[PDB]
């Protein structure tokens, strides 16, 4: 039987009884740093059970007329336990992840979700001259969300957050070329991926830079019939794996 | 002198001129592939005959 | 002085040639190369991966997240068709803008297998039977279910396996196709009917919704590579 | 590097099911043609040589154009240089979001005459000087400057009438690997400006005449054409959709997914 | 490629009857004339080399030739490629059924003054461009147009005053051989298009003065020659007797066998 | 810089030489090559083969 | 190097310069002859010296 | 006269470029070297030697 | 030419002490970063390849440009070889006090039309002549002149529309170094000149048009470069901190040592 | 012909042509370092974890 696994990292464990397999990010587990691309010469702190365990952002509520929501990656764990306070002390670092999306609903429920983590995903703003401020793009570990209409350009510093161009201008449909899973409701219940570290230097600073994107997009809408619960929750849960820093200095 | 194939459907000669290897033509004929790390990024192989779920 | 005779094509800018040029900046280090992890080899490892297809274009759900989805519902008769496009893969606005469709359309010949993968996105208590056809050209496009069972189908009964793929062959008389709309070179069509009907429970609601994949087999290649005609531009930006 | 061929096949009647699979495990199914109907063995010759990085990428693409007079006062061209400002060659960069490559550099330029008002206008042969200043180094404000010296800037000379210029660039970066895409700030503040324009340091390219205005005013035009050699990529993306619209960002107006049809069964 | 040599021969009575056949068979004779006379040996050192396919179709051949003005809206010329709208080159190529060969092309541009108004011009050099673009991209509209990019569509640029330009093509085809005769629909129906020109899809070539009009208008006419390299060649066929009247069809108006004489022993 | 010099008959167009000239089109596939029946070699196979003659032109 | 025998009524030097096999010279010395299959295409082989029909 | 056919960047002066060049005065006798102490090979043994620093700039 | 890479390092409690010293010594301490803190393994693949003596001096340089007009009595120009008229290439070859080369020489020249009163003005292709006097021989006094014969002076002939002139010169020197600065006279009796023009004797550089003033006057402008090749030098120097101000002597106005700033702690 | 090995982050050849020495290119690959005549130019050696002054 494929349809359990159980991962453990820390003090942590999460137990499924319906799942599909685990996607690896590009064939690639995530690993430490080596001698040959090192270029930062001081030594690089690693806790590994203090930073490297299970985080819960919050939940968010899938209605009917819903859109999507996204979150940004090294932005959400920013207040988070001893992860949150070495990114404020140091000046570099680099990490992997494991997320694990979970949603449960009966046998009488369907729609379907889309889970895909989009590297450098830069979106684009309401008013044409302007580019969107930081308010707009990312929140502490709060989704921000899609809408199935068009921003008017009589706002200035807004996202534009229609669905079908997905923020960036490109085709919705296209997006499968980013690893992802599906949660269908007639088979599935959550969805995990493991993405290692991608960027074009081995290190960067975590504060002006967020190198990945987390969608969930709704392809088939909730639908259920009269009697059944209504309220139904997404809840999302990331761990980092294999954190190193470097550079100590005052809190900023 | 580098004496190599000449793509058909026959040899050719290829000498270099100038000191850096920024100076040198294209490659052109470096046909590699690796297509899983894209279709099955998965954990767990999947066999073709059996059944995705157990 | 050696006896040298310059023939034609000299002094000529062939803008896909091949030839050593003087560097500019002599004796540069470059930075090392880094192991960076999704690199790509060829362009057919992109065309290979599954795209979600908008069967459902109908004037007013382009704007939307509503082309993708194939509405199904339980019928009082048999035999009707659910969808039907033809089988152009860089002509049609169906497969048009696809993951594989835009590859498509850098080039100019084609040639290989196709696969469509078809996953069914209803409640765990619904069930059904279908049937994906696919028809060569030479006649027009089958009306029926018995003008369509004669080309080359596939059953498809729904379970706990969510998914089947109907896997379209090469058949043509030539080696390639043309990219753009061609009456010479044609694909012809591909269908989907009921094979018996969609049957609920009571509290279950009855239409359903069917997602549409699509991608390339590993006999896929190209040919010819040419421009895009997908996008414009009037001034500098 | 040949296709895979095709293996013949017999009817079955078994247990193996390889047309039912499950999409929700992000794994795209690996079913040949030889395993849903009965085939024939086909020895294929096709070969994938085409469709590579090394052949998709490396052709000659032009990026810019610009004009300087000669009987003008403060009469030369400057460029900042990218690869933003046309929308073929930058269609085809942002399917990819790391690039490394060397590069090869053309330049046409051509000439007019401008409408004078002497008699007997004859002028001899022009020459054009085109100056790369890498950043930090002095510009030039005016076409008689000391700017245009050229002792460690690199620059070339060409006559008007014979082959193009033709020179070799390689990968100057200082990480490593160009990025197409940048999703951040410059400022530690999170303030300022937002995007790609963060990490675009490359220079100026400068252009003049070297001959005087002996009797009538010429306007030349120069257009510059881009080639990347011995070329690596990294983590493919989707095409863009929409059009562009500046230069700096990557906003849009929103626009359908596909084009339209009257009905779904509509062949 | 040396021919046979002559046997020597002696007076006969026997009998053998090589000078009697039937032709009623559909077999050509395979007589000498050393059979039917007495002849001396004779040492042939003569060779077939000049007559080979080879030898026979590697020349080159005008196919067309057009013409665009620099002062004009819109000046540009367009040309789609085909082998039937000359008469020479069409004859030698419609000897055979099926052809298979590689391609030379080279062109050759000049330039011509067009009656002006203005006092003292003098121009410089021109250049021009020409552009090949496969079927299904995009078509330039005007002369001043972003289609002219050339991202991945193969140009050429040239400068007046030197060799002329070429380049090689291979063979581009879909089917295995090329087909000067086609006995044939487009559409399953048997309807509209009737013949060679369903099989016809080979792209568009695009010229233009890249040059801008700085006094004076200026005509140019390019022209284009073809030649083929590694040549096959399969089923032979009578040559054409009437003289050709369109393009895209066979159609004629009939003719004589030969010229006529005044008797049948007139010598 | 090797030192060279140039003959007469440069930058000429002969009708009928044999040179090589770069390709507009690299690294093209062409289609494999198939059995057709009936290849022609030489011209001289052609004019070995029977043909009737109009012997009786006699103006009409 | 390809040294040929440079056709007389003294010997020759060829180098090839590009990748592609359509960029090469003409062949120009390939002579063979097959006659038989336009002006014998008949099913029993036919004597010269015997009658055509018994 | 051997064929040839010439590229992009013929006449040109590129300021960085590495060729031979016929010399002006053939057949010339230099003075022979001398130990001059205190070579440069390279211009980061330069950079490698200390030097005051102002860091007391404050406008007078 | 690699670079030191990192060694790790441990907690040291000990008697050594790498970070005191005494600069009064003259001597550069030694110090590694791995002895302050503790550090990491780094391989370090930097080359110092770009910062070589035959990498930093050897590109092109402006020295001179001059003019001279063809209708014109005594229409030519001549040129006292140094290397003190330009302020970039002066201050790059006084970071030494001896450098030893040879010489790479390259001229651009170009022509302007002036300002003639007859009409069908039409001028052929245009012909330069440069000679090149060593110290002691004869030197021309008009263009029509018998001192142009060059005999045994390397001159160089040009027409107009070609690749430019150039040649090489190797080491001509008296002494075994060439001597950017020199401290002392020429004379005994310590009067007169000082500095370095006393070591300054290279020779004199003419240009002269070949043809004649046939119906225009015609002004043209001759541009000499410098490129030293296989290069040593001896006892590097301090770089210049104040602006030039003439040729012959090092003459000054002083300059404070930097730009200011509001506060010593201002960041 | 000397062969050489064409500065990378492959090799070349080079032919000389004319009959004196100052006709070459340039050397461009002579990489040699020896800081210590300017860093510690002092008479006797100056161990780093030792004292200056004793
Ligand atoms: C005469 C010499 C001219 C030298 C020209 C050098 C131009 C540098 C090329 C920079 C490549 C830019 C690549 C894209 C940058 C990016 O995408 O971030
Ligand atoms: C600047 C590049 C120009 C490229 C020109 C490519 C032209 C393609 C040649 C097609 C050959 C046509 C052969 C005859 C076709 C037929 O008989 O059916
Ligand atoms: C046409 C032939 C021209 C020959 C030109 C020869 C020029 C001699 C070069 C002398 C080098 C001067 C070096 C600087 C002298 C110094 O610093 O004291």
């Amino acid at each position: 039987s494929d349809r359990v696994r159980s991962i453990t990292l820390g003090n942590s464990t999460i137990t499924t009884q319906e799942c599909a397999n685990v996607v690896v990010g590009y064939g690639v587990w995530p690993e430490y740093l080596k001698d040959n691309e090192a270029t930062a010469e001081d030594q690089p702190t690693q806790p590994d059970v203090a930073t490297c365990r299970f985080y819960t952002l919050e939940s968010v509520q899938w209605m009917k007329n819903s859109a999507g929501w996204w979150w940004k990656l090294p932005d959400a764990l920013s207040q988070m336990g001893l992860f949150g306070q070495n990114m404020q002390y140091h000046y570099l670092g680099r990490t992997g992840y494991t997320i694990h999306v979970q949603c449960n609903a009966s046998k009488f429920h369907q729609g379907c979700l889309l889970v895909v983590c989009v590297p450098e995903a830069e979106m684009g703003c309401s008013n044409l001259n302007n580019t969107p401020e930081f308010s707009e793009l990312s929140g502490g570990d709060s989704a921000r969300m899609f809408t199935d209409t068009q921003v008017g350009e009589s706002n200035a510093k807004k996202v534009q957050t229609a669905v079908w161009n997905a923020g960036m201008g490109v085709g919705v449909g296209n997006l499968t070329i980013f690893p992802h899973q599906w949660i269908n409701l007639r088979t599935n219940n959550s969805a995990t991926l493991v993405m290692p570290y991608i960027n074009s230097v081995p290190m960067d600073n975590m504060f002006r830079h967020n190198n990945l994107t987390l969608m969930i997009i709704p392809f088939v809408p909730l639908n259920y019939s009269e009697g059944s619960s209504p309220y139904v929750p997404i809840t999302v849960t990331i761990a980092p794996m294999c954190a190193e820093y470097n550079g100590l200095r005052l809190a900023s | 002198a580098q004496v190599s194939t000449q793509k058909t459907g026959i040899h050719y000669t290829n000498i270099n001129y100038y000191k850096d290897a920024a100076s040198n033509s294209a490659n052109r004929q470096d046909f590699t592939q690796d297509p899983g790390k894209f279709t099955e990024p998965v954990k767990d192989i999947m066999v073709k005959t059996m059944p995705a779920l157990n | 002085g050696l006896p040298v005779m310059t023939t034609p094509g000299s002094t000529q800018f062939l803008t896909s040639d091949d030839f050593q040029s003087p560097s500019a900046m002599p004796q540069f280090d470059v930075t090392p190369e880094m192991q960076i992890p999704g690199r790509v080899n060829n362009l057919m490892e992109i065309a290979e991966v599954d795209s979600v297809v908008p069967v459902n274009n109908t004037e007013d759900n382009v704007s939307s997240l509503k082309a993708y989805q194939i509405p199904v519902q339980s019928n009082s008769d048999n035999g009707k068709q659910v969808f039907g496009f033809p089988l152009q893969p860089g002509a049609n606005n169906v497969l048009n803008r696809t993951l594989l469709g835009e590859i498509l359309n850098y080039y100019t010949h084609w040639s290989g297998s196709i696969k469509l993968t078809f996953m069914f996105c209803g409640s765990a208590m619904a069930t059904g039977k279908f049937l994906l056809a696919y028809s060569p050209p030479g006649a027009g496009v089958p009306k029926n279910r018995k003008d369509a069972m004669l080309g080359t189908h596939v059953i498809w009964d729904v379970g706990l396996q969510s998914s089947c793929v109907l896997c379209v062959p090469w058949i043509s008389q030539t080696h390639y196709r043309y990219v753009v709309e061609d009456e010479y070179t044609a694909a012809g069509y591909v269908t989907c009917w009921y094979q018996t009907n969609i049957v609920v429970p009571a509290d279950v609601q009855s239409s359903c919704d069917i997602l549409c994949f699509v991608s390339a087999c590993n006999d896929f290649s190209v040919r010819m590579l040419k421009d895009t005609p997908f996008i414009r531009q009037d001034t500098f930006y | 590097a040949r296709v895979a061929d095709t293996i013949s096949s017999r009817p079955t009647n078994s247990e193996s099911i390889p047309a039912l699979t499950a999409a929700e495990t992000g794994h795209t199914s690996q079913v040949v043609p030889s395993d849903t109907m009965q085939t024939r063995h086909v020895k294929n010759y096709h070969s994938r040589s085409e469709s590579s990085i090394e052949n998709f990428l490396c052709r000659s693409a032009c990026v810019y154009y610009a004009t300087y007079t000669n009987n003008s006062k403060k009469g030369f061209a400057e460029w900042v240089i990218n690869t933003r400002q046309v929308a073929q060659l930058r269609r085809k960069l942002e399917l990819f979001t790391y690039l490394r490559f060397d590069l090869e550099l053309t330049f046409v330029i051509t000439s007019a005459q401008q409408p004078s008002t002497a008699s007997s206008v004859d002028a001899p042969v022009q020459t054009h000087q085109i100056m790369y200043v890498p950043p930090g180094g002095p510009v030039p404000t005016k076409v008689k400057d000391y700017a245009w010296q050229t002792s460690t800037n690199p620059s070339v000379f060409w006559t008007e009438g014979n082959a193009p210029p033709r020179m070799s660039i390689p990968f100057i970066s200082i990480g490593n690997a160009y990025s197409c895409f940048y999703d951040g700030w410059t400022q530690f503040s999170r303030n300022g400006v937002y995007g790609i324009n963060t990490l675009n340091n490359m220079g100026t390219l400068y252009m003049r005449h070297v001959n005087e205005a002996g009797q009538g005013p010429i306007k030349s035009t120069v257009r510059i054409y881009f080639k990347p050699k011995h070329v690596k990529a990294w983590v493919p993306r989707p095409p863009r959709l929409c059009q562009y619209e500046k230069q700096k960002n990557v906003n849009f107006s929103p626009i359908g997914v596909t084009t339209s049809r009257t009905d779904i069964i509509t062949t």
